[PDB]
């Protein structure tokens, strides 16, 4: 009938909506429990350079807010 | 003028897609000319803030140009924050 | 018009689509051979062979 | 990162060799057979024996054909094939490319390059046939499908792809782009060679095409680099024109429905495979320059027009 | 790091195999691995747009032109890069000549061409790091706006192209 | 990164060029390596001169993809300050393109020869 | 930057060595010619890329669309001479002496 | 134990070309009506995995069908020799099992036998759509059934 398709479809959805969610789930684990920022213009670039600075354990992803100020 | 009309149709029947392609290329060039929202295009891009735009001295001149940027003064953006 | 929007929209193509997606619902018509064999005849005729009385 | 290369690479082989076991079934259901019922529970371990039969048998190596492009143009197809998946967004991208759509536009004429080294080096008088037939169907589709991207990313202001959801985040591009959506899925089975576009791998006025001497090996490479084209380019059809509903709290639950739509669009692409007879090279060429290029160069005088009539003029990010 | 100079010596590695002249099917193999070259090398230089510009309207050029040498100038029994050795010799000869060169060049010259721990520090010269706009594609975006004569004159050969060539194909 | 994706790309593909020469057995001869031309040799060499019939219509698409590329910088192009002069300059280069294209298909040379 | 822009200095000259002998064919000319189309790209958005000058962003886009469209020229300039001959080769163009 | 690793092996690469192997989409006869039945959706190719590709070097099992004459002679064995190295070969039918009619003829060559090797007779003039998908059971099993990778170990 209509239901024989759908366990290899269902399989081809699991194994296909697997990529999108891992690699959503290893950015936030690459970057800490944020997102990877995306320079588009310089300024966003220069903006990530000068967070991996004030960081100053070579990362982008840790921050400095009002705790060291 | 039942001529023109009955090309038309014919084509209509027939072969639309020239006579739907130069409708919309008519419109496209026509409705810039009817619609009043071509001026604000150039309003936007003119009020975009793209660089900086450096301050002026001043010697006391000019009363147009603010100090503080809550000021009243210069060219607000009333007809894009509520527009 | 209707000649108009059976060209630009190819509708009489989405007619095909819904004839083809009407099919794709269907319990179809094979057998598993190994497991649900043929419809035959008693006159079907096949492998040749000596009787005997 | 290269576990995200490894986990993004695997399952779209298994995506795409399972979307050749849907395109089986969902060709015999639309058939009135069964599909490949007997070998797996329902057909899940066929794809993996065509793999494991076609990389087990040997290929070719013809005095007549030359055997430098023989061996270079199918790493080169499935290269292409599986490397425009990089910058196809998902939620977040495994690479974020500042333009992307140039990549996917000329990458994909580059997977076309494949065909047609394959069809000139293969050397015979029907894969010459096979490589110009590639050649005017892609003197048919290129010059559309490119009018197309441009004149709705008149619509999203950048090439970026991240920007394609951020536009479409709270509408579908389908309702503003209909004309535009009926001629790009059309112009992408042009571009992908799937049965109602599908001259070039012929099969039912030639006998191959491009791979009409390559033989097991280099045919499944070929086979592994067009599926996962045909998975490729329902998914960008399904993040370009029906992109779902996109939530910065959930982004599983936009994947799940991007998903469900990506198999409702490669449905409708092999629907479209067992639904329609067969073009021409000549009739191919004919109307998409006569009944395309017109409609899409009026679609681009309007979408030039749409950010000065209705002032809606794109965001750069 | 080198990323520069490893593809301008592979354009020039390519541009030698154009110039040596095989069958020009194998010609547009080299040639567009010289643009596969030249669009990573653009690409790596800054211009996001002009690359990938490149690739697009030579891949769609060169396509058709692969077309034409395999349908109008095409031979029995082709010369590739490794079937007539005259051939084969010039491309070991160029190449052993591009090594010879960059052996002199680094010993010669005594400025900053060829450093060995010195190479590709002298690439970007200068990009705006908090500016928004610099990347290549808003100035090529300026001829519509401000260099309109462009875009009138190639509109203009365009249109005349397509003129021209019904007038030379008919 | 894309160097890096490309180049794991290029060792998977030939990776699988590998295992499928070198892992299947192989005796090839002379009638397996003739070319196919449905089961017969071929009546002239492969590389024989092809009279080409879609000549014109394809140096119009040589000319209509530098068109294109002529109009991709045009979504950059619609931020400009400067729009009417853009959108003047747009419509008359789409309107060069179809006269140029209403021109082929008066002159019917999209049909082959 | 100097070693790059020589060695696209060198690609040139060996291109114009390419372009200014004949093999074979004039469809080999006619490849080194669009050699000389890829290099003037390259060299000129190297250019505007170290110099910045992205004014002059115009002026590549002109030089694939002028030389691209002198090459498709060319190129069916080669369909009506192997239409009016039947051969293609260079020795076959000796009959205006 | 080596040898149990070998006959898995064996067994593993021998249930790819048992399931998915993929025919011809050949002719030449009244059997070629029933090889276009056994397409058809009652005794089905394709519930197998059986796949009429058009290109004999993509194809992995031939189905000679019906008659093969003396002009489709070498029209048959330069296909044959341009499949690639694994070819079984089903011969449809009586014509060329061992020429059912027109064994006395002057232009048939009297079964497939004379030319190539064929790997499974299946007879009748009519060999139905069902019995010929047993042949495609009886080779599946047959090169089940055969041992490649054992004899490449014992040798
Ligand atoms: S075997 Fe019988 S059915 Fe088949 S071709 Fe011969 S006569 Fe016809």
């Amino acid at each position: 009938m209509w239901f024989e398709i759908l366990p290899g479809l269902a399989i081809m959805g699991v194994c296909l909506v697997i990529p999108g969610v891992s690699t959503a789930y290893i950015h936030k684990f690459t970057n800490g429990g944020k997102e990877k920022r995306v320079a588009r213009v310089q300024y966003q670039w220069y903006l990530m350079e000068r967070d991996r600075r004030i960081s100053g354990v070579n990362r982008y992803y840790v921050s400095k807010g009002l705790e060291n100020i | 003028a039942g001529r023109i009309s009955a090309f038309l149709k014919n084509a209509w029947a027939k072969e639309p897609v020239l006579v739907v392609s130069f409708s919309v290329w008519g419109l496209a060039i026509i409705m810039p000319m009817i619609s009043p929202y071509t001026k604000y295009a150039s309003m936007i891009n003119k009020a975009t803030p793209y660089n900086y735009p450096v301050p002026v001295r001043d010697d006391g001149n000019m009363p147009d140009v603010p100090s503080h940027p809550q000021d009243p003064l210069g060219p607000s953006l009333d007809w894009l924050k509520n527009l | 018009t209707d000649n108009a929007a059976r060209i630009l929209m190819w509708t009489e193509l989405i007619r095909g689509l819904g004839m083809t997606l009407s099919y794709l619902f269907r319990e179809p018509a094979t057998i598993n051979y190994p497991f649900e064999k043929g419809p035959l005849s008693p006159r079907f005729r096949g492998e040749h062979a000596l009787r005997r009385y | 990162f290269f576990i995200n290369i490894l986990t993004l690479l695997v399952p779209i082989l298994i995506a795409m060799a399972f979307l050749t076991l849907v395109e089986r079934k969902i060709l015999g259901y639309m058939q009135l057979r069964k599909g490949p019922n007997i070998v797996g529970p329902y057909g899940i371990l066929q794809p993996f024996a065509d793999a494991m039969k076609l990389f087990m048998k040997e290929p070719m190596r013809p005095l007549t054909t030359s055997m430098s492009l023989f061996i270079i143009a199918p790493t080169l197809s499935l290269t292409l094939a599986l490397s425009l998946w990089v910058p196809l967004p998902m939620p977040h991208p495994l690479i974020n490319l500042n333009l992307g759509i140039l990549f996917i536009l000329a990458t994909s004429s580059l997977s076309v390059y494949s065909i047609l080294w394959s069809g000139w080096a293969s050397n015979s008088k029907y894969s010459l046939f096979g490589a110009l037939r590639a050649v005017a169907q892609t003197i048919s589709y290129e010059v559309t499908m490119a009018i197309i991207l441009l004149s709705v990313l008149l619509m999203n202001g950048s090439y970026s792809l991240q920007t394609l959801i951020t536009t479409q985040e709270h509408m579908w591009l389908l309702l503003p782009a209909w004309p535009m959506a009926m001629m790009w899925f059309i112009s992408t089975l042009a571009e992908t060679n799937r049965a109602p576009f599908d001259l070039t791998e012929g099969e039912s006025e030639l006998v191959s095409g491009f791979n009409v001497e390559y033989a097991a090996g280099p045919f499944a490479l070929f086979f592994m680099a067009e599926y996962t084209n045909i998975i490729l380019m329902n998914a960008l059809t399904t993040i370009i024109f029906l992109g779902p509903l996109y939530y910065i709290n959930l982004p599983e639950l936009y994947s799940t429905n991007f998903m469900m739509e990506a198999l409702l669009l490669s449905s409708t692409f092999l629907w479209i495979r067992a639904s329609y007879p067969r073009f021409r090279y000549d009739q191919l060429m004919h109307l998409l320059w006569k009944n395309f290029l017109p409609l899409t160069l009026a679609l681009c005088m309007w979408h030039i027009s749409l950010p000065i009539f209705t002032a809606g003029v794109p965001p750069y990010m | 790091n080198n990323y520069i100079f490893v593809l301008s010596s592979l354009f020039l590695v390519g541009c030698l195999g154009l110039a040596l002249k095989p069958s020009p099917i194998y010609g547009g193999l080299g040639l567009i691995v010289s643009g596969f070259v030249g669009c990573l090398m653009v690409l790596g230089f800054g211009g996001s747009f002009l690359g990938l510009m490149v690739f697009l309207i030579y891949l769609g050029g060169m396509l058709v032109v692969f077309g034409y040498t395999t349908a109008m100038a095409t031979e029995e029994y082709p010369e590739t890069w490794g079937s007539n050795w005259l051939i084969l010799g010039f491309l070991v000869l160029g190449v052993i000549m591009e090594v010879f060169l960059i052996c002199v060049l680094n010993y010669y010259d005594e400025v900053g061409v060829i450093n060995l721990d010195g190479l590709g520090d002298w690439l970007m010269y200068e990009v705006d790091d908090v500016g928004v706009m610099l990347e290549g594609g808003i100035g090529v975006a300026a001829m519509y706006s401000c260099a309109t004569w462009m875009m009138v004159v190639a509109g203009w050969s365009l249109f005349a192209g397509i003129f021209i060539i019904i007038e030379i194909t008919r | 990164n894309l160097y890096t994706v490309i180049f794991i790309n290029i060792l998977l593909s030939l990776t699988l060029i590998l295992v499928a020469f070198w892992l299947p057995q192989m005796n090839l001869y002379s009638e397996k390596a003739n070319p196919y031309e449905c089961g017969f040799d071929p009546t002239s060499s492969a590389r024989l001169p092809f009279s080409m019939k879609f000549f014109l219509v394809a140096i119009t698409f040589l000319l209509f993809d530098l068109e294109i590329a002529l109009l991709l910088p045009l979504p950059w192009a619609i931020q400009t300050i400067k729009t009417s002069t853009m959108m003047i300059m747009a419509f008359i280069l789409v309107t060069i393109l179809s006269l140029g294209l209403a021109y082929e298909w008066t002159q019917k040379g999209l049909e082959w020869t | 930057m100097p070693s790059t822009f020589f060695n696209l200095t060198m690609a040139f000259s060996l291109s114009l060595l390419g372009t200014l002998m004949f093999r074979s064919h004039l469809m080999s000319t006619l490849l080194c010619l669009e050699g000389m189309v890829l290099s003037l790209f390259i060299m000129t958005s190297v250019t505007s890329l170290n110099s910045n000058s992205m004014s002059s962003m115009p002026i590549p886009i002109t030089i694939l669309v002028f030389a691209a469209c002198e090459a498709a020229v060319g190129l069916a300039l080669l369909v009506k001479v192997s239409n009016t001959y039947g051969t293609d080769y260079v020795q076959n163009l000796n009959l205006l002496q | 134990r080596a040898e149990y690793v070998v006959t898995k092996l064996d067994d593993l690469i021998n249930w790819a070309r048992r399931s998915s192997l993929w025919p011809m989409t050949f002719g030449l006869a009244c059997c070629a009506v029933e090889m276009m039945h056994m397409a058809a959706p009652r005794y089905d190719m394709d519930r197998f995995g059986v796949v009429f590709r058009a290109s004999p070097r993509q194809a992995d099992v031939m189905i000679v069908a019906g008659t093969l004459t003396n002009k489709m002679a070498p029209a048959l064995r330069k296909v044959y020799d341009q499949m690639p190295e694994p070819r079984y070969v089903v011969s449809m039918g009586s014509c060329a099992n061992g020429g059912g009619y027109y064994h006395y003829s002057y232009s048939v060559v009297r079964g497939c036998d004379r030319i190539v090797p064929v790997d499974i007779y299946v007879p009748g003039c009519p060999p139905t759509a069902e019995a010929l998908l047993y042949g495609i059971l009886q080779l599946q099993r047959k090169i089940k059934r055969e041992q490649k990778l054992k004899i490449w170990y014992r040798r």
